[PDB]
């Protein structure tokens, strides 16, 4: 039996609030404390606070004073964490995790996490810029080229090359969320340097949320 | 109160991993350790300094003394590659260490191939400049990319992305993108990404001068 299950992904504007749900089993609800812990992309774990669902007692980390609200609903054995006054730096995966409560047994069961994306952005299609092969992207007999898919929202975007005919040596990177609240990613491919004068290279970009479809030819820098 | 972990630990299979975690009030309180693999939730491997939860292999052990907590992994195997976090309580609040990336070298090191891309003229028209540094097909995953503009370190205006491990040769690739305003971009000449990697004896620098053709 699953002991913890969280609500789905959230997108919120700066200044708004987000309420994450964590439904627990009866056993977990009655005998454990629940910790709330968040983690931003490529960063570490950050503890936010705790709640004892049976009693309703709570504690928060000083950094989140006033901004976090932990509540419960006994009838459906669910606990909640609401984070208010959201800012870009609050974009992260938010976890609930149970612990028996020196007298701490650790967080031995974790929810799947809830992604919260904080951005002021409305739906927006990407600009697609060439990453042109040049002497500065040539390592011996291999040349690198690509497409910069910049300033779109929300996820996701897909990229292919030459309408799917070119797959070898292609690396399409996971997107990053910029400080602007828009996503950006790159798709690159390594090819024989000798092919640059004779072979055509086109990246095919589809950002379905904005219905943006772009084919960008990538030519050597002259 | 903060807990200090080594950012990275690299060893060979079968060797014994030692991951430390220091803090003023450690001998006051119990330490727990968590394992986290990419795309997954943390897993508790040690609690109360030395205790293994049920189902955790016996090669994981812990100790805490002299304000230093240590996670030890005997006969380190491939499945042990992960990020490891220590954690304690100071009175009420929980504190996490910064995390230790544990790399188990399963194949020879491969230095990255480094490529640099100036901003396109098309983008410059839009009033922004993106400079992309590509590290291609390297092993192990740990790599550092830093931006220098006219030999001045750049902080706060770059972002990194890494691919998943290649199924076949088990290598990685990484992109670093420096974003400036068009104005700031045009105020400088030398753009460089400095790359360090265990497969490199010394740092490698790929650079260009704004206007090279
Ligand atoms: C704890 O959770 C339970 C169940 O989610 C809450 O009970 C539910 O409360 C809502 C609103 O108070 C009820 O919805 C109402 O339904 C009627 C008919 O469908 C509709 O006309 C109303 O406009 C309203 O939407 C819902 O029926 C009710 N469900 C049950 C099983 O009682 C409860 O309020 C929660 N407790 C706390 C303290 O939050």
């Amino acid at each position: 039996q699953v002991q913890l299950v969280q609500s789905g992904a959230e997108v919120k504007k700066p200044g708004a609030s987000v309420k994450v749900s964590c439904k627990t089993s009866g056993y977990t609800f009655n005998n454990y404390d629940i910790n709330w812990v968040r983690q931003a992309a490529g960063q570490g774990l950050e503890w936010m606070g705790w709640m004892n669902p049976y009693s309703g007692n709570t504690g928060y980390a000083q950094k989140f004073q006033g901004r976090v609200t932990m509540t419960r609903n006994i009838s459906i054995t669910t606990v909640y964490m609401e984070l208010s006054s959201l800012r870009s730096e609050d974009t992260a995966v938010y976890y609930c995790a149970r612990e028996v409560r020196g007298y701490g047994g650790g967080s031995d069961y974790w929810g799947q996490g809830t992604l919260v994306t904080v951005s002021s952005a409305s739906t927006k299609g990407p600009s697609v810029f060439p990453l042109a092969p040049s002497s500065k992207s040539t390592s011996g007999g291999t040349a690198a080229l690509g497409c910069l898919v910049k300033d779109y929202f929300p996820e996701p975007v897909t990229v292919s090359w030459n309408s799917g005919a070119l797959t070898s040596g292609v690396h399409t990177f996971p997107a990053v969320l910029q400080s602007s609240g828009l996503y950006s990613l790159s798709s690159v491919v390594t090819v024989p340097s000798s092919s640059l004068g004779t072979q055509t290279y086109i990246c095919n970009v589809n950002h379905k949320p904005s219905n943006t479809k772009v084919d960008k030819r990538v030519e050597p820098k002259s | 109160y903060e807990l200090t972990q080594p950012p990275s630990v690299s060893l060979s299979p079968g060797q014994t991993a030692t991951i430390t975690c220091s803090g003023d009030k450690l001998d006051d309180n119990y330490v727990c350790w968590y394992q986290q693999k990419p795309g997954q939730s943390p897993v508790l491997v040690i609690y109360q300094d030395t205790m293994r939860p049920s189902g955790i292999p016996e090669r994981f052990s812990g100790s805490n003394s002299g304000n230093i907590a240590t996670l030890t992994i005997s006969g380190t195997q491939a499945v042990d590659e992960a990020d490891y976090y220590c954690q304690a309580w100071d009175g009420s609040t929980v504190v996490f260490g910064g995390g230790t990336r544990l790399t188990v070298l399963g194949q020879p090191k491969a230095a990255p191939s480094v490529f640099i891309f100036p901003p396109s003229d098309e983008q410059l028209k839009s009033g922004t400049a993106s400079v992309v540094c590509l590290l291609n097909n390297f092993y192990p995953r740990e790599a550092k990319v830093q931006w220098k503009v006219d030999n001045a370190l750049q902080s706060g205006n770059s972002q990194e992305s890494v691919t998943e491990q290649d199924s076949k040769d088990s290598t990685y690739s990484l992109s670093s993108t420096l974003t400036l305003s068009k104005a700031d971009y045009e105020k400088h000449k030398v753009y460089a990404c400095e790359v360090t990697h265990q497969g490199l004896s010394s740092p490698v620098t790929k650079s260009f001068n704004r206007g090279e053709c």
